[PDB]
């Protein structure tokens, strides 16, 4: 089969470089035109830029025109596209597609197979681990019924963290919030579980964050005052 | 440079309903369209192209019409598979790509009271110097819910924080966790700290405050 | 200065059908939602449904879901409740209520007097 | 909207990147043109409606909207390279391209100037107010009460008997026959006219002019199953110039042959004849269209009709219609024979009805004109005006009926002119107050209707007055009556005013 492999992305900074590569697996980019979609993280796809291998034809958005640059290689049967003076706008999920040529069926048929997507990210905080702080029930009132129970990490960069609870064994109850973006640069997020009265001061739980780039494994106790 | 406008942008419906979804454009645009099936964390599918014909490799519950500039797409029976994000996307020339908004489909279900929670920060927080208060919503139908953070019985705006969840696989319900933060000033201040939050599911919106 | 106008009421047998109407006057309703509240003797402020809009569905309780109707009439500024199959532990006062948003959040000012419905 | 308004808004796109500079907004011209390019490519067009979808013959439309489409793509991918002529000359290209693949299966580009070309050739006949003077003349010897009394009435008789029939069978046959069929009778009346021996020649001869006085209303429904419906209005104006400007040409000829050029009245006749088979031949090449008014629903047409039988403003028009049309016609059919009677002279360019006809038809189309811009209220307005029109045709007649002396005949002429203005100038108001209440198909029903209860009137007063066993009277007393006909009607409208 024919598909679409994205490669590249990963993290920069504002004013920096970075050039990404999609590279066509089966058909050729002679064949077929390639365009690139931004998505926002909780936005929708947008459009950005394309390449016509056979003439070039190159446009762009109105949001991208004159500060990125598209050049496809039909030998190394790729697309590269190159950005330079980033802002921070375009942290987002890019997706290189695939679209036909006038005259034909080609045309008429849309973008079929879209590629998986490479996560660019602009961001001026660095790297650290998250700082992990205890949600107590505050079983003084609104007791006789069930509770809850969270811990609250923030301050962490980049985005992938993974909160668990008792090392994967309180699992029907876990809600993992999405990390929000702290107006600070850096991430918060939230975790909490559903605890009955009566075994809240029975058993003990126990909190583990993992944090990947950042390898720190923080294991905190939470119970009420 | 045109605008092409998509309406039902939060549906919700149960196995077996049909649902419509509609798509304005701007210029008078031919009978070239595409809709596609976004599931959550993955990548775009194309779903219907040219705004008649039918991809080789979806089902034949998916379809479409067009009516001026108006573009139509029409889901019979509402598989389980079928829950994801619509777009709408005009292709006219290489460089007009215009998408749309996004319509989020969900599952019909009750309205259900949301167990509104409220948490002060721990004896960690005022020694960092970075205290933050969060207020917690717990399984409850649908999303819309508005938070105030009544502190010294005044909106307090611009410091507030909200994230919600995605849709639970086991009832099909959401949760919502707002983040109120501040600086070493939640002691000085009034004592009360309280969050209101209002739902369709309640009568009066519940207060949950906590003192000192 | 808006208000609600509901009606309704009587004696019904366990199992019968009657519809609740609420009309409102003061504002246009069709960019707005309409919800239908309960309060039985003994309990306080329960949940009955909602209808968003013209465009969207009704969204019911844990305990009407399937059995009650909700239509809106918008050229009449109507909301209408047909309830089928009542059971006898549904004697309670039916609230109607107006939404104060359009983004449908749940700022609910005003309300109605209520209808009163008993069985057998 | 299938392909003809697509294709006017990309002709008139294409001209607008045509004659533009500063090409950042040529972009949005020439994605509108893609559009209407990429909307029309599965048209269907008529001309190959008949023919089996997939066929062999069909795709050369899809190819050269396929090439059409390719050039739009040449022209687009250099407008946004800052390219400025080079949109120009893909332009060219896209015109090349379009007068090559395209304008094969498009039906005809000159369907508005040929119908004006059709408008000016067919009214040419410039011995059509000369008739009753080539018949009381030395050529045929007719005396003046056959003509008055025999002749005449069997056209009133035949307009009837032809208007019965040949309006149903002008909405049948789609109006190409019909228009074909009104030229060779006008090549009957004139070639019974230069052949005629008797009176049962010219009393055919009225027969076949009747036939082409009843088939009037067949061009503009033409115009209306030819031209689509958002383009009826410039086209309909154009024609209606053209009709009005080839009348009056058609009089100006008549004048500039016979008093100026000296030309005698027979070679006059087969001038006349001369243009008609070109009007013959113009009629020929007309295009038959397909939708019909009455062919392409009684109960809805009754239904629709019912909601406004009894409104103000329709009833009392439709009888001013009927009354006014009678009274008008049977002054017309005879204002020639008065003149003849009043003006008895041997010389042929003393004759001057091509000049009283060119100043009517002037005068026509200027209280036409100045008709559609008469805004006055008509709660109160309506029968005191009217009143004043119907009193001033009977001021006009009565004028021409006690005309007895020969030189005061050029005080007559100017004088009809008046009267001819006095019926154009409540030609399109009495339209306005009719048409501007019911459906297209209801329009006409109305108004035929009105004009068939209008030849009824005029049949019963041609009964009465001109019958060769009945009274016989001779045209001056029938312009007598007809004055009292008129003070009837004027003191009719007075009581009804005031």
């Amino acid at each position: 089969e024919v598909q679409l492999v994205e490669s590249g992305g990963g993290l920069v900074q504002p004013g920096g470089s970075l050039r990404l590569s999609c590279a066509a697996s089966g058909f050729n980019v002679v064949d077929f035109s390639l365009h690139w979609v931004r998505q926002a993280p909780g936005k929708g796809l947008e459009w950005v830029a394309y390449i016509s291998s056979s003439s070039g034809s190159t446009s762009y958005a109105d949001s991208v025109k004159g500060r990125f640059t598209i050049s496809a290689d039909t030998s190394k049967n790729t697309a590269y596209l190159q950005m330079n003076s980033l802002r921070a706008e375009d942290t987002a999920v890019y997706y290189c597609a695939r679209w036909g040529y006038w005259p034909g069926e080609p045309w008429w048929k849309a973008f079929d197979y879209w590629g998986q997507g490479t996560l660019v990210t602009v961001s001026s905080a660095s790297t650290k681990g998250p700082s992990v702080f205890p949600l107590a029930p505050s079983s003084k009132s609104t007791s006789g019924g069930t509770a809850a129970l969270g811990c609250l990490v923030k301050d962490y960069f980049p985005e992938p963290v993974t909160v668990s609870w008792n090392s994967g064994a309180l699992t029907s109850g876990v809600h993992t919030f999405p990390a929000v973006l702290q107006s600070s640069g850096l991430y918060s997020l939230s975790s909490v579980v559903t605890v009955p009265s009566s075994s809240l001061g029975t058993q003990t739980y126990i909190c583990n964050v993992n944090h990947k780039p950042s390898n720190t494994k923080v294991d905190k106790k939470v119970e009420p005052k | 440079d045109i605008q092409m406008t998509q309406s039902p942008s939060s549906l919700s419906a149960s196995v077996g309903d049909r649902v419509t979804i509609t798509c304005r454009a701007s210029q008078s645009v031919s009978s070239a369209v595409a809709w596609y099936q976004q599931k959550p964390g993955k990548a775009p599918k194309l779903l219907i192209y040219s705004a008649s014909s039918l991809y080789s490799g979806v089902p034949s519950r998916f379809s479409g019409s067009r009516s001026g500039t108006d573009f139509t797409l029409t889901i019979s029976s509402l598989q389980p598979e079928d829950f994801a994000t619509y777009y709408c996307q005009q292709y006219l020339y290489y460089s007009l790509v215009t998408f749309g908004q996004g319509t989020k489909v969900e599952i019909k279900r009750t309205v259900a009271a949301p167990s509104v929670f409220i948490f002060p920060p721990s004896d960690s927080q005022l020694k960092s110097g970075t205290a933050s208060v969060v207020c917690l919503l717990n399984n409850f139908y649908p999303r819309e819910a508005k938070v105030q953070w009544k502190v010294d019985n005044a909106l307090q705006s611009g410091n507030s924080q909200e994230s919600v969840t995605e849709q639970d696989s086991k009832d099909s319900t959401y949760s919502l966790s707002s983040t109120l933060t501040l600086s070493k000033a939640d002691y000085e201040k009034h004592k009360v700290y309280a969050c209101e939050v209002t739902h369709q599911g309640l009568s009066s919106p519940v207060t949950k405050s906590f003192n000192r | 200065q808006v208000q609600l106008q509901e009606s309704g009421g009587g004696l019904v047998q366990p199992g019968g059908s009657l519809r609740l109407s609420c009309a409102a006057s003061g504002r246009t309703i069709s960019r707005y939602a309409m919800s239908w509240f309960r309060q039985a003797p003994g309990k306080e402020r329960e949940f009955v449904a909602v209808a968003r809009r013209s465009g969207d569905g009704a969204f019911y309780a844990d305990s009407v879901q399937g059995r009650f109707t909700v239509s809106r009439d918008d050229a009449k500024n109507t909301v209408y409740l047909q309830m089928n199959s009542l059971k006898p532990e549904d004697t309670a006062v039916y609230y109607c209520a107006i939404d104060s948003d359009t983004f449908y959040s749940g700022s609910y000012d005003y309300w109605g007097q209520g209808t009163q419905v008993t069985v057998s | 909207a299938d392909l003809e308004d697509n294709w006017e808004t990309l002709n008139d796109n294409l001209k607008v990147i045509e004659k533009a500079d500063n090409a950042a907004q040529v972009k949005d011209a020439l994605t509108k043109m893609r559009a209407a390019a990429l909307d029309a490519q599965k048209a269907t067009p008529p001309k190959l409606e008949d023919k089996s979808p997939d066929s062999p013959e069909m795709k050369d439309f899809r190819h050269g909207f396929d090439i059409l489409v390719g050039q739009i793509d040449d022209a687009l991918k250099l407008a946004n390279e800052g390219k400025v002529k080079e949109a120009q000359a893909a332009a060219e290209q896209l015109k090349t391209t379009r007068n090559a693949y395209i304008q094969k299966y498009l039906s005809w580009r000159h369907l508005v100037c040929y119908l004006c070309f059709y408008g000016f050739m067919a009214q040419i006949r410039p011995g059509e107010s000369f008739i009753t003077p080539y018949l009381l003349g030395p050529d045929k010897n007719f005396t003046r009460e056959q003509v008055t009394n025999e002749i005449t009435p069997v056209l009133s008789y035949s307009y009837l008997a032809v208007l019965v029939p040949v309006f149903l069978l002008t909405d049948y046959l789609r109006y190409t026959p019909v228009l074909l069929l009104q030229g060779l009778s006008f090549v009957s009346v004139w070639l019974l006219l230069l052949l005629g021996h008797s009176v049962a020649h010219m009393q055919l001869m009225e027969l076949f002019y009747s036939v082409t006085m009843a088939a009037r209303i067949a061009y503009s429904s033409y115009i209306f199953s030819l031209v689509r419906p958002a383009r009826y209005q410039r086209v309909a104006g154009y024609s209606r110039a053209a009709v009005l400007l080839g009348v009056f040409t058609s009089s100006v000829l008549g004048q500039l042959l016979v008093t100026v050029g000296r030309v005698s009245f027979s070679t006059l006749n087969y001038i006349s004849l001369a243009f008609l088979t070109f009007s013959v031949v113009l009629a020929l090449f007309l295009k038959r269209p397909k939708r019909s008014l009455f062919f392409n629903v009684l109960a809805r047409m009754l239904r629709e009709l019912g909601d406004s039988l009894r409104r103000p403003q329709l009833r009392l028009w439709s009888l001013w219609w009927v009354f006014n049309s009678a009274g008008y016609y049977l002054v017309v059919y005879y204002v020639h024979i008065l003149w003849n009677e009043v003006d008895p002279t041997t010389n042929s360019a003393r004759v001057y009805n091509g000049a009283a006809d060119a100043a009517s038809t002037l005068l026509g189309a200027i209280t036409s004109f100045a008709a559609g811009f008469v805004k006055i209220r008509w709660a109160r307005w309506s029968k005191l005006l009217i009143a004043g029109v119907t009193a001033t045709q009977a001021g006009l007649v009565f004028l021409l009926a006690h005309t007895r002396h020969p030189s005061s005949i050029w005080l007559c002429y100017a004088a009809f002119v008046l009267f001819r203005g006095s019926y154009q100038f409540l030609v399109p108001i009495a339209t306005f107050q009719i048409a501007s209440s019911l459906s297209k198909e209801l329009c006409a029903l109305v108004f035929g209707v009105n004009t068939f209860f209008a030849t009824i009137v005029k049949t019963i007063i041609t009964f009465i007055v001109s019958d060769v066993r009945g009274l016989g009277l001779p045209v001056r007393k029938q312009f007598q009556l007809y004055s009292v006909y008129f003070l009837i009607l004027s003191i009719i409208y007075f009581l009804g005013a005031m």
